[PDB]
């Protein structure tokens, strides 16, 4: 029966998304003419691209025709682009007559909101280009991505491009305070600030983690322990213990440290992320930073490949220990 | 309309990065001018033999050797000598009880050797003895029941017996399930009504055409009754239904399983099912007596194939049919058909081998089986080619084509026979001079490590021809692996790639050949100095020899360097112990094996230890005392040791 | 008046004109001479002469009764489940009078395209009816054939034709067709057809119909491969560890429109017969295969090609 | 029904450790809109016990009455594949990684069957059927993309409970929606208390120091501790202070292989270690386990300088094994490279 939090407090219409000035202005200009061009939104996640395009779809159409006249699709389908093209062809072939009692008839074009458009190979991108050219005046395409450089020349040239700069910490802290006071959750500022810090500037992960914490510990305060164990973030004491173990130069306590990390159920990818984030912002030499970062990249490739966690972390910590103790 | 697709960016004033300028440092302003001048190809012509194995001289008279072999029929003395030679090769074979039978079978041919040497009697079958005696006893009891029914009819005018009306037979392909059924039926005079997969067998057709075969008599009971009506729709003899390949169900065969279940319920005549799918024993719901055909012993079938060769008046050796059976996984049908094709083509190689344990031997069957004679000269031998140093271009091409022909089958040829192919001694399992000896051992070990590093590189970072672990996971796993082939006529419609198959095959073959050539050359130059160490008085040959099992020395070459019978008995052990009722709900699979199985083996070994001590009888009853219903054979298997 | 293609104009009509795979063709010759052919499955690369071999064997076995006692099913026919159930079984049950030792032949070309249900049905109708009919099937990848048919057949292996054989039959066609040529054109045609007689004959007919003279320039103007002298100069620069000239020539190749796949294919084909040391050849082959799997997996840019160039250069300058 | 199963807790109040975690899970299911649960932690931490506990707190008592069914489905390459499944009228549990790289069917079509079964079944209790995909870490990237789109599409009909030992191979859009349940391995005193409770419920009185030795030998694996306690109960009726902890038999086989490699350095010993490793692989033990065991066994004998090099070598060849197909090449090549490193290290 209920809905998740992320789709609940998204803005209902345009002009309600803060921190954006010209994107919403051009969107309102396009909506006043009742004609949305082929649209491309690029920006880091948790910024409001999906919220903006869904608000524009709700504004131009009616809410009873909002779901019937839009189609959300993802480009990471496992069966190639044949299934995606057949779904787009089926959606564009089907036409649903609509009527609005507000006074404005619905525009004839249908909306295909396609997410993760930057994970697309060039052959599939050209196929999508020819699909969009086949339905130029009957279906206006929406492409969602973080990196516009991955989209090849023809689709990028024929689309209205909009950049979404991620929100500041104060704005998302205020929005999370509004969420907390709206949903009757007892909240201190420190918890919301730590949520913003562990979400890494993504409002979607912050909202999801807040809803997860307030449903995991119902009718109770939201401490830092629950947020840390829900976001998956390794405690900083563990990271400092890793750094001290590598600085010691003893392999036995190194093995004990990684065994403690593994037996605590801590993910190796998160340990690698935190280790890299601490290594690159320290007073280490550029040679040490270079070798440590190269080993971090190789180990992260091994992890995404799917090798053993314990051996990968042992090797990365051995490289870090040798690099740090070489100067000693 | 052509509206403006404006790139809109929230470019705020500042940030020192929106409006950037080219760097003023001298390195990035010293752009080298691009040159497009390549060499001209019109002046340089491609000489003959540059990119190929083209040579000016051509061999004439060495090839195109027609055989024109007119084999003289063997006399009694030479035949008896071959019989005693095979008897000394296989002392556990009753070779006297079969030779009049095949001699009578042989006494301008239009038969395949599968049907020319078709076993008329079940005693003429080879291997699977318990299964065929079980089937023969079951069908003899059915004959006794039919004769008793006829006696009761002539006079007129069943838990203790436990005669279940159906045997279900399961085993590998070509072990002789249909041969066993037919041999038993002809020996006891039954009449088989066969339902094949080649025929349309839908439920209404099979019941309305074959129910009265079971429910009623035979109108023709004397005369021609050893004939086999294959059912299709476009002394007295008793009926016997047989379903060949029951596991093969199409969409046209609508309701076949319900039909044979009605046949199960309402029969008065024997019903036999034959299938090679091991999973069909689980899916089918009914009461049936189970018979399993195991894979027959390699030496017995090898002696029988040598025997079929003898009755066609050729002599040969045991080992070549051993590796022939190994390549075909002891499939008797495939081996018999290839043996017929091979014998009737006049033979491959005429080499004499005087053995006592006389005509010339006909070794070289497995070489032509893999197509290696189309690559090599008839004077060339495989291991002779592999042991010596490869220098010429044509020898390199022969090596690459051999490895390519073995790479499409995902078989590592040089890896499996690595002991017998390296220039090192191989024996069956039953001070400055020392510094130089250890240095030689170190050099040999470094070469071996380098080669095996390239082999790991080849498996990991090179594409394989056939995509490994496609339907099951990797080898030695107890999840599944009974992946039956397809059963629908609809096409695959897949989007697989084709180029990266023969491209990767050439790549892997070339890399494996070059790595093995490097390793063998390094080992050769390492042991070129072994004579100096032998003169010094110290012999490191005990540390250089290779210890390999007896079963891998019985073949000329192996497609695998492990033991598959070992793996089969293991996989049977884990599947049988973890099919018990209580332990059937352990879901975490890896955890289940590495935690439950060694502790269970420890429990079994401790239980056997307390039983050998003449202790109380109740110490046997821990397994039954926790309601852990494990069969005693597997408990005895778990209680032996860890290999 | 019609120009019959030289593939079909000069197809062999006897089994003694087949070049390549001497042992299997000799056994097919003796089986056509004597008779009682087993159910054969001939597997090999495309173009090596499998269809021609089985057609010549069927012709020499049958003779005047080839129109009646032979049934041919190619991939362009139906070959469905009902076809295997009705038509093949009916031909097997058909009564045809033939001399002693001769059986009816049901040729089933491209058994790879035979669906697994049709194979599952074809098992028993291959097994029982062997007294009157025989089966001659042909494929490329024998793994696509289900294990029961391979159990029910004899598996004959066809290999890639050695370059001497394709040269000899190319010279036979040339001396029968008065083709003006040089030896450079011979080497270019043999290069463009890697053990493929059909590709060699088609390329030869195409360049003779296009330009009328057989040299290397015309052949690579019709076949339009990346030129093997350019790839040889690539490999020769990388032997000397000159990344600048090698990347110059590869940038030239890339700007001509050659794809990554045939570029790395041509690099491997030239590098296989290149004149260098064995260890350097092994490391070059290993790095070429690694880069080729990278192209296979989906990443195929100039950066990967130049990276392979850098690795090949550095394998020489590093011990 | 061993002590790992007879005395397995089925209620959320029975969990003696992770009491705050159990209370949080109970409070989550009191809301009635719990999301997909990605539960991770090392093997033997109790993930299966926790998901059965939250299943019993979620549904009625009928989730104990389970059944075993085999499902056979068609590959897109038109082949039939069969796979076991532990299921009930309330929940269905299917391991999807038994299909090799063809896990995408066992992900998608099986979820289609659960969706249509939930559309057919009605019991007025809850509006979803829990689908439990144990060992989701071993799924391929293509299968995990299929998993992602299926959770995006099938969320209102079924709820997904994924169990894994690591979220490394798990693609990040999967973890962006699933609630993370980190279940760490319980501490030494937790194992001692669980062993004491189990032995007291079995009518025996074990000492504290034997339970502590068993907890230290088990390496924070509760199931291994329970099984070793059961084996010790087999060995001796009283829990003596000199009770020998039953060592894992393939573990001491691996230790003997470690003494075999470290003892003699010759290609003959390399072939003997190869044969022993083949014998150990034929027991269906996964190759990463022998990799980790070999690392832990040979790191005792090496000095402090060689440990980092052997560690990096082990990680590199473990990744080569995971990328590869036959584990024997990568494993034995690690044996060979370690053999060469050892021989060139003790010679100087
Ligand atoms: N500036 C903003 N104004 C209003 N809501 C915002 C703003 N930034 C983020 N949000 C909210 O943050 C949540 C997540 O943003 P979405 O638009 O759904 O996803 P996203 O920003 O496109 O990132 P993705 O989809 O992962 S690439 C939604 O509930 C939005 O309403
Ligand atoms: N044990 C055996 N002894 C002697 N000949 C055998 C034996 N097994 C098979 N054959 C020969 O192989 C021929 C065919 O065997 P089949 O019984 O048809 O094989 P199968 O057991 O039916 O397996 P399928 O039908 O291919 S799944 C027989 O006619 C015999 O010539
Ligand atoms: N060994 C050969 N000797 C002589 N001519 C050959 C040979 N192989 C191929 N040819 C020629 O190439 C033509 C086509 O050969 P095919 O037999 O059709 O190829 P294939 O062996 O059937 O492989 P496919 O059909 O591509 S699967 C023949 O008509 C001949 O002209
Ligand atoms: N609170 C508890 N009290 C006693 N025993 C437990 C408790 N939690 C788990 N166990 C036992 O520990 C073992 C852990 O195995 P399992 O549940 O499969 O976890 P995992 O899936 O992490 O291996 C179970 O067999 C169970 O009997
Ligand atoms: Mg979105
Ligand atoms: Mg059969
Ligand atoms: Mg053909």
């Amino acid at each position: 029966k209920p809905v998740p939090w992320v789709e609940k407090y998204r803005p209902k219409c345009v002009d309600e998304v803060a921190f954006q000035e010209e994107v919403v202005a051009v969107l309102k200009k396009s909506l006043e003419g009742a004609d949305l061009p082929n649209l491309l939104f690029y920006g880091p996640p948790g910024t409001g691209k999906t919220s903006t395009i869904l608000a524009a779809a709700r504004e131009l159409f009616g809410p009873e025709l909002f779901r019937l006249r839009v189609l959300e699709l993802n480009a990471s389908d496992e069966r190639g682009i044949q299934v995606v093209r057949e779904k787009v062809k089926n959606f564009a072939q089907l036409t649903v007559s609509g009527s609005r009692s507000d006074g404005k008839p619905c525009p004839p074009f249908k909306i295909v909101i396609l997410d993760e458009a930057d994970s697309m190979t060039s052959a599939a991108q050209a196929a999508l280009r020819r699909t969009m050219e086949k339905e130029s005046k009957t279906t206006r395409f929406c492409l969602i991505c973080n990196y516009v450089s991955r989209i090849i020349e023809p689709l990028t040239s024929r689309c209205s491009k909009f950049r979404f700069k991620p929100l500041s910490d104060k704005i998302q802290q205020q929005r999370l305070l509004d969420i907390a006071k709206k949903e009757n959750v007892k909240i201190s500022d420190e918890g919301i600030a730590y949520l913003v810090k562990v979400s890494e500037g993504d409002l979607r992960k912050a909202i999801t983690f807040l809803q997860s914490a307030t449903r995991l510990t119902g009718g109770k305060e939201i401490t830092e322990k629950v947020i840390t164990d829900i976001a998956g973030v390794i405690p900083a004491e563990k990271i400092d213990g890793v750094f001290a173990a590598c600085q010691s130069g003893s392999f036995d306590k190194l093995e004990a440290v990684v065994k403690d990390l593994i037996d605590e159920g801590h993910a190796a990818t998160q340990l690698v992320n935190q280790l890299h984030d601490v290594v690159v912002e320290n007073n280490l030499s550029d040679k040490q930073k270079s070798i440590i970062t190269e080993k971090l990249a190789e180990v992260d490739k091994c992890l995404a490949d799917g090798a053993d966690e314990h051996l990968q972390l042992i090797s990365l910590c051995a490289t870090v220990m040798q690099q740090l103790s070489q100067n000693c | 309309s052509f509206q403006r697709v404006v790139h809109v960016q929230q470019k705020d004033d500042g940030c020192c990065l929106w409006h950037l300028k080219p760097p003023s440092c001298p390195l990035l302003t010293k752009f080298k001018e691009l040159n497009t001048k390549v060499i001209d190809l019109s002046k340089c012509g491609i000489a003959l033999g540059e990119f190929s194995t083209l040579n000016s001289k051509l061999k004439s008279g060495n090839s195109a050797a027609v055989f024109m072999r007119t084999r003289k029929e063997f006399t009694e003395e030479v035949r008896n000598l071959l019989l005693e030679e095979i008897r000394w090769s296989n002392p556990e074979f009753s070779l006297k009880k079969y030779f009049p039978l095949l001699l009578k079978k042989q006494i301008t041919e239009d038969m395949l050797w599968t049907e020319k040497y078709q076993p008329q009697t079940a005693s003429e079958l080879i291997g699977n003895e318990l299964a065929i005696k079980k089937l023969h006893s079951w069908l003899k009891d059915w004959k006794r029941r039919a004769e008793l029914e006829e006696r009761q009819n002539l006079k007129g005018k069943e838990e203790e017996s436990r005669l279940c009306n159906t045997v279900l037979i399961t085993g590998p392909t070509g072990v002789g399930k249909t041969a066993a059924v037919y041999a038993c039926a002809q020996e006891l005079g039954f009449k088989i009504f066969e339902v094949n997969a080649s025929s349309q067998r839908s439920g209404r057709q099979i019941l309305s055409q074959l129910k009265e075969a079971t429910q009623s008599h035979q109108v023709d009971k004397q005369g021609v009754n050893s004939q086999k009506p294959c059912f299709f729709n476009s002394k007295n003899a008793t009926s016997l239904i047989l379903f060949e390949e029951v596991d093969v169900i199409f969409d046209e065969d609508a309701g076949f399983l319900n039909a044979i279940k009605t046949f199960m319920a309402t029969t008065k005549r024997p019903v036999i099912l034959t299938t090679s799918d091991p999973t069909f024993s689980l899916m089918f719901d009914g009461c049936f007596e189970e018979i399993k055909f195991s894979t027959p012993s390699l030496l017995n079938v090898a002696s029988y194939l040598q025997m079929i060769c003898l009755t066609e008046n050729f002599r040969t050796d045991v080992k070549d049919f051993v590796t022939l059976l190994t390549a075909n996984t002891c499939d008797i049908r495939k081996s018999i058909l290839y043996l017929q094709f091979w014998i009737r083509s006049g033979g491959g190689v005429l080499e004499e081998r005087p053995l006592t344990l006389l005509p010339k031997c006909d070794s070289g069957c497995a070489e032509t089986l893999f197509g290696l004679k189309n690559i090599f000269s008839p004077s060339e031998d495989l291991f002779s080619f592999l042991k010596h140093k490869i220098t010429m271009k044509e020898e390199w091409h022969k090596f690459i084509q051999l490895l390519t022909e073995f790479q499409m089958r995902n078989v590592d040829f040089l890896y499996s026979n690595l002991e017998f192919i390296l220039p090192l001694p191989v024996d069956t399992i039953p001070t400055t001079a020392g510094k130089k000896c250890s240095a030689l051992v170190s050099h040999c070990l470094n070469s071996l490590s380098e080669f095996m590093d390239n082999m790991s590189f080849l498996d990991a970072l090179l594409t394989d021809v056939r995509e490994q672990n496609k339907y099951g996971r990797n080898d030695f796993s107890w999840t599944n692996g009974k992946v039956t082939s397809g059963l629908c006529d609809e096409f695959s419609l897949e989007s697989n790639d084709g180029w990266t198959s023969q491209s990767s095959g050439e790549l892997k073959a070339a890399a494996e050949a070059l790595s093995f050539t490097k390793c063998s050359s390094a080992i050769s130059k390492a042991l070129e100095t072994l004579n100096s160490c032998k003169k010094l008085g110290r012999d490191p040959t005990n540390d250089l020899t290779f210890y390999v099992s007896q079963k891998r020395n019985n073949v000329y070459f192996s497609q695998s360097a492990a033991n598959l019978d070992n793996a089969w008995k293991r996989i049977s052990v884990i599947k049988s112990v973890f099919s018990s009722r209580s332990l059937l709900y352990v879901g975490n699979r890896q955890a289940s094996i590495i935690e439950y199985l060694p502790t269970l083996r420890n429990i079994c070994k401790t239980e056997k230890l307390k039983e050998q001590g003449k202790s109380k009888r109740r110490f046997l009853h821990y397994f039954e005392g926790i309601h852990l219903d494990i069969p005693k054979e597997t408990v005895n298997t778990l209680a032996a040791d860890f290999p | 008046h019609y120009e019959l293609p030289w593939v079909e104009k000069y197809r062999p009509v006897k089994l003694n004109e087949i070049v390549g795979n001497e042992d299997t063709v000799s056994r097919l010759e003796v089986f056509a001479r004597e008779g009682n052919v087993p159910n054969i499955i001939i597997a090999g690369p495309p173009g090596t002469g499998k269809t021609t071999s089985i057609l010549c064997l069927a012709r020499a076995l049958l003779g005047p009764a080839l129109k009646d006692a032979m049934l041919e099913l190619n991939a362009s026919n139906d070959r469905g489940i009902d076809v295997v159930r009705n038509k093949i079984k009916m031909f097997a049950q058909q009564k045809v009078t033939l001399p002693k030792g001769r059986h009816k032949i049901i040729i089933l070309d491209e058994a790879d395209s035979m669906t697994d249900g049709a194979q599952q049905a074809l098992r028993r109708t291959m097994e029982i009816y062997s007294k009157t009919t025989r089966f001659a099937l042909a494929c490329n990848a024998s793994d696509k054939i289900i294990e029961p048919i391979q159990s029910r057949c004899a598996v004959l292996r066809y290999t890639k034709l050695t370059d001497a054989q394709i040269l000899t039959r190319l010279m036979n066609v040339i001396e029968k067709e008065r083709v003006p040529y040089t030896d450079d054109g011979l080497e270019a045609i043999i290069f463009t057809a890697q053990g493929d007689m059909r590709q060699a004959l088609n390329n030869l007919q195409s360049t003779f119909s296009g330009f009328g003279f057989i040299n290397s320039e015309n052949v690579f103007k019709v076949c339009d491969e990346p030129h093997p002298l350019l790839v040889k100069e690539m490999i020769q620069h990388c032997v000397n560890a000159n990344i600048d000239e090698a990347y110059k020539i590869l940038a030239h190749l890339w700007h001509l429109g050659y794809s990554p796949e045939d570029i790395i294919g041509n690099i491997f084909r030239v590098c296989k017969t290149f004149q260098m040391a064995e260890y350097l050849k092994l490391e070059f082959i290993k790095e070429i295969g690694y880069t080729h799997m990278k192209i296979a997996e989906g990443v195929n840019s100039l950066l990967q090609m130049a990276g392979l160039l850098a690795r090949l250069c550095q394998k020489t300058m590093a011990p | 029904s061993l002590w790992v199963d007879k005395y397995r807790p089925c209620s959320l109040g029975r969990l003696d450790y992770h009491k705050e975690q159990a209370a949080q899970l109970r409070n989550l299911v009191q809301c009635g809109d719990f999301p997909h649960l990605l539960v991770y932690g090392p093997s033997g931490a109790g993930k299966k016990t926790r998901i059965m506990c939250i299943l019993r707190e979620l549904y009625g008592v009928g989730v104990e009455k389970l059944r075993i069914e085999h499902q056979t489905i068609t590959t897109p390459s038109k082949k039939k594949i069969e796979i076991s499944t532990i299921a009930s009228n309330y929940h269905l549990e299917v391991n999807p990684s038994d299909a090799g790289n063809s896990d995408r069917v066992v992900i998608q079509e099986m979820l289609k069957t659960v969706a249509q079964s939930q559309q057919l079944e009605t019991n007025s209790q809850r509006d979803f059927k829990v689908v439990l995909l144990t060992e989701v870490d071993k799924l391929t990237k293509d299968a995990q993309h299929a998993l992602r789109r299926t959770m995006e599409k099938y969320m209102s009909t079924c709820r997904l409970i994924l169990c894994c030992n690591s979220t490394s191979k798990v693609i990040p859009p999967i973890r962006s929606r699933c609630l993370a349940v980190r279940v760490p391995a319980p501490s030494i005193e937790d194992i001692c208390h669980v062993l004491s409770t189990v032995c007291k419920k079995e009518g025996l009185n074990l000492p504290s120091q034997l339970a502590h030795r068993l907890a230290e030998k088990s390496c924070r694996n509760l199931r291994k501790a329970l099984l070793m306690c059961e084996a010790c109960r087999v060995q001796q009726y009283p829990f003596t202070a000199d009770q020998e902890i039953p060592e894992t038999d393939w573990e001491v086989y691996l230790r003997e292989t470690a003494n075999a490699i470290v003892s003699q350095q010759t290609p003959q010993r390399l072939l003997e270690v190869r044969g022993r490793l083949y014998e150990l692989l034929t027991h269906c033990i996964p190759p990463e386990i022998i990799m980790k065991g070999l690392l832990s066994e040979l790191l005792h004998n090496c000095d402090g300088q060689l440990k980092g090099e052997v560690a990096q070598m082990a990680a590199y060849y473990e990744h080569r094994l995971q990328l590869g197909s036959k584990a024997i090449y990568h494993l034995e090549a690690f044996v060979a490279k370690f053999m060469a490193l050892y021989k060139k290290f003790m010679e100087d």
